């Protein structure tokens, strides 16, 4: 059918600044282009239809322009609130198509994180498993490296790391580093350290506990 | 008032 | 106003065919509009699957013209979607929407995983501090959920009562099963006393677990 291309695959701005998205059609779609916003774990929401019709209860910071093949979506002033994916679609021809989408990420002032360490739950140890989880909360930017120490020695095996979906209020991130061992394993070492680097920190942020210490 | 693509 | 609910198996084996039901509230599917089925793949790309018009007409995406079938039930006010011979690649989130001025109305979506895998419930363990860490006015508790296999899982605190400072963490695969963890931050007054619990729900295994976070001793 008709391909709708969305140029900037990704993007990040600050609060107050304008943003301009672009949507192109391989061929004429008159003015039947619609724009949607899709926040984390939510379904698509119609923002503009008819290429330039702000939809019901959609704030004025959102406007749209364009016609037959070349379309744009403008957000007067960005708000931390607007964090989301934006897609475009054409409802002019037989098989309705959508652009690949453009993610919008808010930008804020640097934010050093707060780390929390969690020993394995005695309940888990029952099953011959031990999970030591390190939690770095509310920081910016997303970049952050976590190193795991076991008695002072690096441990690059058995660790899964994961991030959240940027806050809709303060735009900070939050991730967790999960070290998983076996009860025997976990039991043959006394000290467990969570070490992490970030740009807000000149030196390494360090958390740690001792297994002997109940 | 439906878009052309809808029949 | 207009509302739509999708419902269907959240797991199906390859070769098998899936059927989803879209129940529409506060509107007649015979009155006007196009009743659509759309899907968002893992990469978040969307694909219009087809629709049925208020008068029995159907239109399909030519790329699935021979695997799809959209019919309706006027007396019950619902339209279905049957997709035959599903393959791993049909794993996606299926939505139903009302077509008109674009798609101004979407259901909340229902996840569908096409796999011949063994469904497994999620083990849940408490994330309680190491005592020493006494940040006073602010403390953080967690809930580690691992070893589960389709995908959803719903994590909540105090049945939604406590929903501020909640920082959940996206799912990941390990060998062939999912893991995740939720983290809540609460005031020191509140948490040795009042009890916080993480409600874990895993749809297809039909398990709604409840974990109580209790002090270190």
């Amino acid at each position: 059918d008709i391909v709708m291309t969305q140029s900037p695959k990704s993007m990040g701005m600050s609060v107050g600044e304008a943003v301009t998205l672009n949507c192109k059609a391989s061929e004429n779609v008159g003015t039947y282009v619609s724009w949607y916003q899709q926040k984390p774990g939510q379904s698509p929401v119609l923002l503009i239809y008819g290429a330039s019709n702000r939809y019901t209860g959609v704030p004025d910071r959102f406007t749209g322009s364009g016609s037959a093949t070349d379309f744009t979506l403008t957000i007067s002033s960005v708000q931390a609130d607007d964090d989301a994916d934006y897609y475009c679609g054409q409802s002019y021809s037989s098989p309705l198509t959508f652009g690949g989408g453009t993610k919008l990420e808010l930008k804020r002032a640097d934010a050093a994180p707060t780390s929390s360490i969690f020993p394995p739950s005695s309940e888990q140890l029952s099953s011959g498993g031990a999970s030591v989880v390190c939690f770095l909360n509310s920081f910016y930017p997303k970049s952050i490296a976590v190193k795991w120490k076991v008695d002072g020695s690096k441990r690059a095996n058995g660790t899964a790391n994961s991030w959240t979906d940027q806050d809709s209020a303060s735009s900070t991130y939050s991730m967790s580093s999960t070290l998983t061992l076996t009860k025997d394993k976990y039991e043959r070492h006394n000290s467990y350290t969570c070490e992490a680097t970030h740009k807000t920190s000149s030196s390494p942020v360090v958390k740690s506990f001792n297994r002997n210490e109940c | 008032q439906l878009d052309p693509a809808f029949g | 106003q207009v509302t739509l609910s999708q419902s269907g198996p959240g797991l199906v084996k390859p070769s098998q065919s899936l059927s989803l039901t879209c129940t529409v509230t506060s509107y007649s599917i015979t009155s006007d509009y196009a009743w659509n089925w759309i899907r968002q793949f893992a990469g978040q790309s969307l694909e219009w699957m087809g629709y049925i018009s208020y008068s029995g007409s159907t239109s399909y995406n030519p790329s699935l013209k021979s695997r799809i079938s959209i019919t309706r039930d006027t007396s019950k006010n619902q339209f279905f979607l049957q997709l035959n011979s599903v393959t791993t690649d049909d794993t996606a989130t299926y939505y139903c929407a009302r077509g008109g001025t674009g798609f101004p109305y979407w259901g909340t979506g229902t996840n569908v995983t096409v796999s011949a895998a063994s469904t497994t419930a999620p083990s849940v363990f408490p994330l309680v501090p190491g005592s020493a860490t006494a940040a006073a006015s602010a403390v953080t508790l967690g809930c580690l959920v691992k070893g589960y296999f389709p995908e959803p899982v719903t994590v909540a605190w105090n049945e939604g009562a406590l929903s501020s400072g909640v920082l959940t963490v996206s799912a990941v695969l390990q060998s062939g099963l999912y893991t995740l963890s939720s983290n809540t931050t609460v005031a020191s007054g509140t948490w040795p006393s009042a009890s916080v619990t993480c409600l874990v729900a895993h749809p297809k295994s039909s398990t709604a677990a409840d974990k109580k976070i209790e002090p270190k001793d």
